[PDB]
């Protein structure tokens, strides 16, 4: 279960059978002609793939640096790349003969994505969510219910995401025979980190073809934000063997790396073993998980995908950080300049790509992965600003 | 690594404080054939609500890894009852397999169980464990195939720990025990969530070499805090009859 | 400027010059190769066109009638077909050498669409909105401001849309030299009713090609909701000469045609002359405009495009109505069954298409125009239901 | 159709009520050379805030088309001052061009202006208007080309009504200059007169008539039924008497 020294399948024996079986299924369908035929079918007619590669003519000229292109994942049904992975695992679960999907959610984004896919494929969907978050996410909970899923509030412990995750796991161990556990990012034990990446590679593939069609050549840099790392891995992957192409991940710098109020796991964490994987985690002095922060919910995670740790190690990819203030600026800028309101997570990549573009020549090319639309963050922003 | 028919208590080190844990150990010692001591982790995985909460308590009160070894070492000044350390891989990884196992042995620890370290990934661990004089404890669940069961037994030098998928003991749990006895060479301890005398009796009757009691106890430690000592004995007493 | 007996250019002399000039511009660019080249360029890379034609397999089988396809306009950048028209007129305004765009809005949908296009093409955007609506639309106003447009609250009169419209008109009459007035639907004086239709014909064109590719033949029926009638006209038009194809418009039946709480202008109004056009309006006994209602904001209009009046007249298209309750049901149904949350306006078409499908054979084909996503209506729904 | 140098007042029928309108008319009659009476419409187009609001007031108080004709007919019992009816096309369309024009003539109306009916679309209207004995009034704006200006004049049998795009704008005077230099008909100007100097300057520049509407309806909006006296005071100010 490995990406260099990272990855693994570090979980209690009770989770081994379900995992082992998932590995088998993924192997037989990973390349099954019929499976992919359907996967592409839904991705196309339901999700809206492909997404366009947009040239921010006005923004690039305002900076006077390199050319800036945006992979518009903000246009997929649902408003975020998360939908790619949801459809994939839900379809796989269906082929496995499962009838129920379960997942947990904090902000509610993964919850909704899962709910939609379940509805599309006609599966029962139970979503675990900390009672704390249930209160905070009025509209997302309603959205999930509208989609036919039933959100199960967990009140044990801190009544937050962590408590919901455990409820989900317990559930799966007992019902894995007919229930699939839908992980939302390239994290967790094998085979998730890699399965999720595979279901997101479409992004990179499309972008490659697209940039060649527009510029007749591969890009100089590819910038994507990194929470768990699934949208970044999805667009990076297809370019991993194209040495010319520079890959840059942007983690949440929150209120400054020098303030403990961030989530830069790769840019400040130590390797460790949590959530079933050996990767980088923002740890305590005693090997305990530290609290994290970020204005962008999807970036607020103490860990990171094993595959990113591996890319950082072998130095195939460079990881940086951007502050809440910077991301917030990019949020407004993209809105006023290109008429596209980005998700706060994406705004981080936009922000870094902007300053990075300024230090390059007018003939260079940067592709930024706009992972989602910012409709979901209006309240967050409207409040602070 | 414990006498047959033994009752094995489980406690989370540092819940509510390092001293109280030592006290609870000493108070229960006489009724136990072996003791399982858990090292607090920030992210337990499907560990079960009652136990899961004890971890949070312990860490909230500022628990620290050395305090675990201290409890074991201090306990050793009075008893020799087998002590099995239960922890997640991170702490031992962060410190060095051999280094951790060494300090454990030196503190008076007899066996260890790494909760989130798959059997097929513990080859090197079981190896250094032997060389450091620490017995290995691996667990198996109802969904564990007879195939892995054998492999688990083949790597266990302490005893196989059977646990249930989720207070009538599930039919599924007895089936695990049945197969286990019929397949393992090692002694088998069961943690099926015993809460009443009938469980202990029925389980031993079915071939359980040992019966673990954790939830029933930590639940009390959660309700009585530092003043749990007496209530713990009363409960243990009930379970042994 | 006429569609049969309907249409016209009924406005004060002060509006004639701006209108006459707009007519000229539209003529020279309507088919200018460069103009369309750019129009398609933005429609593609920025708006996300084309949108897929989705087959609601599960919904059609649940009904056991004809096959139901959905033109996913809910996926265009912005979440509604309105974006097609916004980009068109804004681009035309730019080619005309204008530098400012102005428009008025009630719910805020047209306001936002205009704001986005203006931002894309780099134009000043001033949006008129009744102070009443400004209070009611917290999030939309914020959206418009984020996009760089400045929303001008009007407090004169009832502080509603009507009062905002007049403010916009007055503005245009004085600044039309460098300012373009962006109308949101196939209504108003010439040349708007037809210009807007042209900028929405893409919908029908795409859908035609798409249904042929999927079924090898044209559809039996096309169903679309009708407020002003721009999304309906956009998908209808390309099929107007295909006699096999039945066209059905769905107006807001609100709380029942027999309760005065609706907006079925074509299914209950008398011809008249308002807002610069000769068409059907829900009139008073004394030729005055009556109050209208509908759970779907975009359907709450006392009038209707001249071209729809014309189609109704010559009986080329059939117009029906659906109640708030019915539309609301379709809203939930589509969500649970296909994993697509529609806009309340669209839900009307979905609702009618559903009952219409039941009365047809399993080999027949219905295409429903899903004009927009329902994210915007969660509050409305969440409240009532 | 009115004596040169005449001051022409404008009032919205039914603001605040049909009776009050008749009262205002009678009170101003002596200072006017002709009067413009507006028929309330639900959707005035770029009619100007002050006037636009009067329309809403009138309709809110339940105004009805016949009440307009009533005011005119009742006013005819005392005066013969020319009355020009100003309305949008819908009411006359909804009732029948000839039918409307007929009832208008019978009520004592002299001329009519259909605000939202383009010159090039009023061929049949001007035709029936003649046959019904009603004079036509068409308006022109600064942005109106000399070309249309002629056509407007060629169809006007009452007088061309000049209005400004919004101190009287330089643009407005230019319209007047061209108008006098092109039209055969008398020209009335509605440039938003508010002080004596305007009336004087405009007449001086060739305006056959000077319309005063906003200045008056603004008062009718502030004083309601009690506007009579204040209206005279204002009219007197504008006439310089
Ligand atoms: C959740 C989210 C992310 C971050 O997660 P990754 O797994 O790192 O991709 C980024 N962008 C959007 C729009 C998201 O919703
Ligand atoms: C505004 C709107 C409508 C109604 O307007 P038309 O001009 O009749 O198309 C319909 N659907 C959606 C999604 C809308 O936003």
């Amino acid at each position: 279960m490995w990406f260099g020294e990272f990855g693994g399948q570090y979980v209690p024996e009770t989770l081994i059978e379900p995992l082992k079986e998932l590995e088998k299924a993924y192997k037989r369908f990973k390349d099954d002609e019929e499976f992919n035929r359907q996967l592409n079918y839904y991705l196309k007619t339901w999700a809206g793939r492909p997404t366009p590669l947009y040239y921010a003519k006005r923004l690039t000229e305002k900076i006077g640096g390199a050319k800036i292109y945006l992979k518009r994942e903000d246009l997929v049904h649902g408003g975020a790349h998360k939908t790619n992975n949801a459809i994939g695992q839900a379809l796989l679960a269906k082929f496995m003969g499962k009838t129920r999907l379960i997942a947990e959610t904090g902000a509610g984004q993964h919850g909704v994505a899962t709910a939609m896919a379940g509805a599309l494929l006609g599966m029962k969907v139970d979503i675990y969510m900390g009672a704390e978050d249930v209160e905070r996410q009025k509209m997302n909970v309603f959205r999930m219910k509208l989609l036919g899923a039933n959100v199960i509030p967990v009140n044990s412990g801190s009544r937050t995401l962590k408590d919901a995750i455990n409820e989900a796991l317990r559930d799966w161990v007992a019902t894995f025979e007919y229930t699939h556990y839908l992980i939302g990012s390239v994290v967790g034990p094998h085979p998730y980190p890699t399965i999720v990446r595979d279901f997101q590679s479409v992004i990179g593939r499309e972008a490659k073809a697209q940039i060649l069609e527009a510029e007749g050549q591969l890009p100089d840099v590819i910038v994507a934000c990194v929470g768990g790392g699934s949208n970044a891995m999805g667009i990076f992957y297809p370019f991993v063997n194209d040495k010319k192409v520079k890959l840059v991940g942007v983690e949440a710098g929150g209120k400054g790396l020098e303030s403990g109020k961030h989530s830069a796991s790769l840019n400040a964490g130590q390797v460790g073993v949590f959530h079933g994987m050996l990767s980088y985690f923002l740890q305590d002095e005693e090997g305990q998980i530290k609290p994290t922060h970020s204005i962008a919910p999807g970036l607020d995670y103490p860990g990171v995908g094993p595959e990113h740790a591996y890319l950082k190690k072998i130095q195939r990819a460079e990881y940086v950080t951007v502050t809440d203030e910077e991301a917030l600026k990019a949020f407004h800028e993209l809105s006023r300049t290109e008429g596209i309101i980005p998700a706060l997570e994406s705004a981080h990549a936009v922000a870094y790509a902007m300053k990075l573009a300024k230090e390059m020549s007018r003939d260079e090319i940067i592709i930024v992965n706009l992972s989602g639309r910012g409709d979901k963050d209006l309240d967050i922003v409207l409040k602070v600003s | 690594m414990f006498k047959d028919g033994s009752l094995i208590p489980y406690l989370t080190a540092g819940d509510p404080d390092k001293q109280s844990t030592l006290n609870f150990l000493l108070a229960l010692d006489e009724y136990a054939g072996a003791i399982e001591l858990g090292i607090p982790f920030s992210d337990p995985i499907a560990d079960g609500k009652t136990i899961q909460e004890s971890h949070y308590r312990a860490l909230k009160n500022g628990f620290k890894l050395r305090e675990a070894f201290w409890i074991v070492k201090e306990f050793r000044r009075h008893s020799s009852t087998p002590i099995v350390l239960m922890t997640y891989y991170n702490p031992i990884y962060r410190a060095g397999v051999r280094n951790f196992l060494a300090e454990a042995k030196a503190s008076g620890v007899d066996g260890i169980l790494v909760v989130d370290l798959p059997v097929f990934h513990a080859k090197e661990f079981t190896e250094i464990a032997r060389e450091e004089g620490i017995k290995t404890v691996f667990l198996a669940a109802p969904n564990t195939p007879d195939e892995r069961l054998k492999v688990i037994d083949d790597m266990t030098t302490g005893f196989v720990y059977l646990v249930s998928l989720y207070e009538e003991i599930p039919k599924t749990a007895y089936d695990l025990l049945r197969r286990a006895k019929r397949i393992c060479r090692n002694k088998v301890a069961v943690g099926f969530g015993v809460s009443k005398r009938e469980h202990v009796v029925s389980l031993l009757k079915e071939g359980a070499n040992g019966v673990v009691v954790g939830s029933a106890l930590v639940k009390i430690i959660g309700e009585k805090g530092r003043e749990a000592t007496e209530f713990l004995k009363k409960k243990v007493e009930e379970l042994l009859g």
